[PDB]
């Protein structure tokens, strides 16, 4: 006459950590030509509001 | 003569106020319009200019 007793306890603990970087660089030719008046538009509001009109 | 009083105000308004006159759009200190007027006020059957002043 055999008897058996068995026992097992498991514990396992985990941890993840992910860092993700991306840096997409799109090229349009658009994006080009709308650079043109993007300094000089900042005196025509200085023109229009601060200095005379007439010769 | 109330009621004359008031129209000689609108009519004498209206000879104050009817003034005409030409006006020249270009930059502040652009030369080309010194020389465009000289030449459109004396004598001058054809001007040569570019298409940056355009008349219209």
């Amino acid at each position: 006459l055999r008897n058996g007793e068995s026992d097992t306890k498991r514990n396992t603990q985990s941890q993840n950590e992910m860092n993700r970087t991306g840096l997409t660089k799109q090229y349009l030719i658009d994006n080009l030509q709308k650079l043109y008046s993007m300094r000089d538009t900042i005196f025509k509001t200085y023109d229009k509001e601060c200095f005379l009109h007439i010769w | 003569c109330d009621e004359l009083a008031e129209i000689i105000l609108s009519r004498f308004s209206l000879i104050m106020q009817s003034k005409f006159s030409k006006i020249f759009l270009s930059d502040i200190q652009d030369e080309t319009i010194n020389q465009f007027i000289n030449k459109l006020y004396n004598g001058a059957p054809f001007i040569k200019t570019d298409k940056y002043i355009d008349p219209e």
